[PDB]
């Protein structure tokens, strides 16, 4: 039988999924650790390495892109769990290495074949403290180009009243994502700071790992997909609307938690985004 | 004991040994200061960022 994370419900992708609408035909890249094409629960639409000693981004050593990619699209089926957007295009775009680090120029190389590979959406569960100004254009190229871009806040927790927001979801044009609980809770973890844009659950998340296997992971990675995949059914159904409105749509619906230094705009929820009319409830 | 400030410009050795004291379980990997990185959180990880002459160059923390 097929379980559907708690994640998935909170951010009400059923109810798209009740629509008839899944993310079909939208590519999504998981700018990571490559993802493991052989899992029975993901289906791997194409993808490309940029990590000079590991050139097979269908093979995920470190284990965090197959969890990441399986939040965003696990397969509607009998098995496993299930994914925001289980029938997206999902490109595994390996920038990371089995050590989970990589450097800026091959993260800049896999969001330069996001977009000349026409990826409608890009999730990138990372990070670092600092910024380039290479970095910033690659995003920014990406978004002007009509790519989504979703990125882990970080989790670097509280440091007074210092931004702790990360990099590249620092960046004015990329969504940075926080990570909350079943109740709704910032995670302790969760970077905090005025570019926070959205929280997504990021708590004891279940989803795919390599081998064949299942496991609960924590981090503002794990929140990240499941915007990426709001944002993949929100394109299945409106197909038309332009990364701009898409992330108009999520941020103007969210359900507001706390303080927006410590939440953002509050938790995503994807039935209100995918509606015509937006507005928070 | 979660975040070692007091490692910054010291040797990644002794690092180790001071984060392994305080964490005996932790499972330290080292990595460039300057590159990015996963943001899954892993109570039980300490990550190490060196500059190129192996000293120690961001705060060590848990995750
Ligand atoms: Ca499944
Ligand atoms: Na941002």
């Amino acid at each position: 039988a097929q379980s559907v994370p708690y994640g998935v419900s909170q951010i009400k992708a059923p109810a798209l999924h009740s629509q008839g609408y899944t993310g079909s035909n939208v590519k999504v890249a998981v700018i990571d650790s490559g993802i493991d094409s052989s899992h029975p629960d993901l289906k791997v639409a194409g993808g490309a390495s940029m990590v000079p000693s590991e050139t097979n981004p269908f093979q995920d050593n470190n284990s965090h892109g197959t969890h990441v990619a399986g939040t965003v699209a696990a397969l509607n089926n009998s098995i496993g769990v299930l994914g925001v957007a289980p029938s997206a295009s999902l490109y595994a775009v390996k920038v990371l290495g089995a050590d989970g680090s990589g450097q800026y120029s091959w993260i800049i190389n896999g969001i330069e074949w996001a977009i000349a590979n026409n990826m409608d959406v890009i999730n990138m569960s990372l990070g670092g403290p600092s910024g380039s100004a290479a970095l910033k254009a690659a995003v920014d190229k990406a978004v002007a180009s009509g790519v989504v871009v979703v990125a882990a806040a970080g989790n670097e927790g509280t440091s007074g009243s210092s931004s702790t927001v990360g990099y590249p979801g620092k960046y004015p044009s990329v969504i940075a994502v926080g990570a909350v609980d079943s109740s709704n809770q910032r995670a302790s973890f969760s970077s905090v700071g005025p570019e926070l844009d959205v929280m997504a659950p990021g708590v004891s998340i279940q989803s795919t790992l390599p081998g064949n296997k299942y496991g609960a992971y924590n981090g503002t990675s794990m929140a990240s997909p499941h915007v990426a995949g709001a944002a993949a059914l929100i394109l299945s159904k409106h197909p038309n609307w332009t990364n701009t409105q898409v992330r108009s749509s999520l941020e103007n619906t969210t359900t507001k938690l706390g303080d927006s230094f410590y939440y953002g705009k509050g938790l995503i929820n994807v039935q209100a985004a995918a509606q015509h009319h937006h507005h928070h409830h | 004991k979660t975040e070692w400030p007091e490692l910054v410009g010291k040797s990644v050795e002794e690092a180790k040994k001071v984060i392994l004291q305080d964490k005996p379980a932790a499972q330290i990997i080292v990595l460039p200061v300057g590159t990015i990185v996963t943001m899954e959180y892993r109570i039980d990880a300490v990550r190490l960022f060196v500059d190129r002459l192996d000293n120690i160059a961001q705060v060590p923390r848990v995750g």
